[PDB]
């Protein structure tokens, strides 16, 4: 809540929203997945990889 | 190139030049580098190295058994031709 609303004049830098109504602003929650993108066998000879 | 007389091109372009720096240095880089994590032997994978079938023969196991029985019926006697 502190890094996301920001009012009239104050720097929008960090911010999602800003206006007259921030200081009354709150998340009502956050989520998050992370997905890994990798490669996979990789094919194994004498030297390992 | 052409040069033309009488206004001939600078023989050079001489020793008003403007020195802008002796920024010209490349400092060498040292380092020591380290990539060593545990290995594992292993990588799980859905398949590799099949070579699957694509249409497969028919194939079969094989059975006999039996006996040798039978109920019969005979041609009748005939009278002899010649001979």
């Amino acid at each position: 809540n502190n890094t996301a609303f920001a009012a009239v004049g104050a720097n929008p830098l960090e911010a999602i929203y800003q206006g007259a109504g921030a200081a009354d602003c709150e998340f009502e929650e956050i989520s998050y997945t992370v997905y890994q993108s990798y490669l996979d066998q990789l094919p194994v000879g004498q030297n390992g990889y | 190139a052409l040069i033309n007389p009488q206004f001939p091109y600078a023989g050079p372009v001489p020793i008003p030049g403007p020195a802008p720096t002796e920024t010209m240095p490349l400092l060498n880089y040292r380092v020591e580098g380290r990539i060593a994590g545990i290995q594992q032997a292993r990588q799980f994978m859905p398949f590799l190295q099949g070579p699957h079938r694509a249409v497969a023969e028919q194939t079969y196991h094989a059975i006999g058994t039996g006996i040798q029985m039978g109920q019969t019926f005979n041609q009748p006697l005939i009278n002899t031709q010649e001979g």
